[PDB]
DNA sequence: TGCACAGGATGTATATATCTGACACGTGCCTGGAGACTAGGGAGTAATCCCCTTGGCGGTTAAAACGCGGGGGACAGCGCGTACGTG
DNA sequence: ACGTACGCGCTGTCCCCCGCGTTTTAACCGCCAAGGGGATTACTCCCTAGTCTCCAGGCACGTGTCAGATATATACATCCTGTGCA
């Protein structure tokens, strides 16, 4: 396949094959599912370093949503990117109030 | 001599508590009983899954902890610490609802 | 009967940064709504931008643009330095 | 008859405590179980509008976040 | 008669065989990978014209800026009691 | 059922921004006429991918196997009881 020659992961039929019958345009481009594989592979590889050492924090060697909640909203441009995504079994921040204590 | 908290104690050990666990903390079947009620009104005889009640649950858990926590803040902008109905019409009216 | 997810590309990247962590499956089926989900912000900004220049072909323009104006700089710059990286490398 | 009041005070007393709030007057279980009798109106009107626009009888998952998905709230985990 | 002792009758952590659950490896039919023909949509250019500037003198006007008096409203101190905290 | 302590009502304080009069400046116009570059419209090639096509192969699926939890023999281990004694 062509992912193997230019350093991808995912694969580019899929990709292409997926925005051909989207209904996205007429004509489609050959760089642009290549492009967009970079973008979601790079995307994909920071959750995975993310929630990999929020993994790593509280020494389990398997991912539980709460750690990728705490690796999403622990970042600013994560949450700022996804603020109104709501992630099941991940819990909340513990944030403790000043004037409360 | 009996041994008792006082007022203030034990409501900060049950945040300590809670805020540990990502269980749900409505019944199932109450929140059977309610969905199917809201769904008895709009189409007559219809069935639910064994999913998607959940996700529901899951949801408005979620957005009413968010909602706490916004009109908790709301409450603390108050200088106090309790919570009234005027903080959750507040926080309710100022998030665009 | 068949059904597509990107289990086995997760579980790769996963061997390629720390291949010591394991992933559940429900954080997996997490990550699934995220790729389809950003698929789909990606993939419409790229249909608008496409029906903003009065053109019918999408290229790797519409999601260079696109990418710089929905994320944040250092995921858009990051993102486009790599990708035209990896668009320039492939050709 | 009255499903409404199945949610009991504890419940919102925990969910209080999930908050971060400490005291909690009268009305809050009220007007808490008001937003929530809106919510599920809210959300189950479109999940009937879902399910009758597929032509089934059985609500699924894939109804619940296609639900939530034009709100614009995206409901992950179950049924992405 | 008061007393120590030898062996049974029950416990109890300890070690061993056994039951789910999830990671790892071996396939093959709906996917991708790739070759060639067409052609219209994309890259490049030649005037164009049209509203958009270039730099700074004055006179005058309406808007912006300063200044003080003080009045009423934000704000601190303090007692009450009943309404939720705790059991 | 008890309880106690913070929301609330009340009172005294003081101070800070509003109302208005006086000072200072931003902008429009007259002079005095000129060009300028950037989207627009039209034209003209040119070559990347839709479409058709066949060849290959790979990740969903089925099975092997150990990790972890589980239930049970077992070798002593502590009260109880005959039981013989000084």
């Amino acid at each position: 396949s062509r992912s193997a020659k230019a350093g991808l992961t995912f694969p580019v039929g899929r990709v292409h094959r997926l925005l051909r019958r989207g209904n996205y345009a007429q004509r489609i481009g050959s760089g642009a599912p290549v492009y967009l594989t970079a973008v979601l592979e790079y995307l994909a590889a920071e959750i995975l370093e993310l929630a990999g050492n929020a993994a790593r924090d509280n020494k389990k060697t398997r991912i539980i949503p709460r750690h990728l909640q705490l690796a999403i909203r622990n970042d600013d441009e994560l949450n700022k990117l996804l603020g109104n995504v709501t992630i099941a079994q991940g819990g909340v921040l513990p944030n403790i109030h000043q004037n409360l204590l | 001599k009996p041994h008792r908290y006082k007022p203030g104690t034990v409501a900060l050990r049950e945040i300590r508590r809670f805020q540990k666990s990502t269980e749900l903390l409505i019944r199932k079947l109450p929140f059977q009983r309610l969905v199917r009620e809201i769904a008895q009104d709009f189409k007559t005889d219809l069935r639910f899954q064994s999913s998607a009640i959940g996700a529901l649950q899951e949801s408005v858990e979620a957005y009413l902890v968010s909602l706490f926590e916004d009109t908790n803040l709301a409450a603390i902008h108050a200088k106090r610490v309790t919570i009234q109905k005027k903080e959750i019409k507040l926080a309710r009216r100022l998030r665009g609802e | 009967a068949r059904k597509e997810t990107y289990s086995s590309y997760i579980y790769k990247v996963l061997k390629q940064t720390h291949p010591d962590t394991g992933i559940s499956q429900k954080s997996m089926s997490i990550l699934n709504s995220f790729v389809n989900d950003i698929f789909e912000r990606i993939a419409t900004e790229a249909s608008k931008l496409a029906a903003y220049n009065k053109k019918s072909t999408i290229s790797a323009r519409e999601i260079q643009t696109a990418v710089r104006l929905i994320l944040p700089g250092e995921l858009a710059k990051h993102a486009v330095s790599e990708g035209t990286r990896a668009v320039t490398k492939y050709s | 008859r009255d499903n409404i009041q199945g949610i009991t005070k504890p419940a919102i007393r925990r969910l209080a405590r999930r908050g971060g709030v400490k005291r909690i007057s009268g009305l809050i279980y009220e007007e808490v179980r008001a937003v929530l009798k809106s919510f599920l109106e809210s959300v189950i009107r479109d999940s009937v509008t879902y399910t009758e626009h597929a032509k089934r009888k059985t609500v699924t998952s894939l109804d619940v976040v296609y639900a939530l998905k034009r709100q614009g709230r995206t409901l992950y985990g179950f049924g992405g």
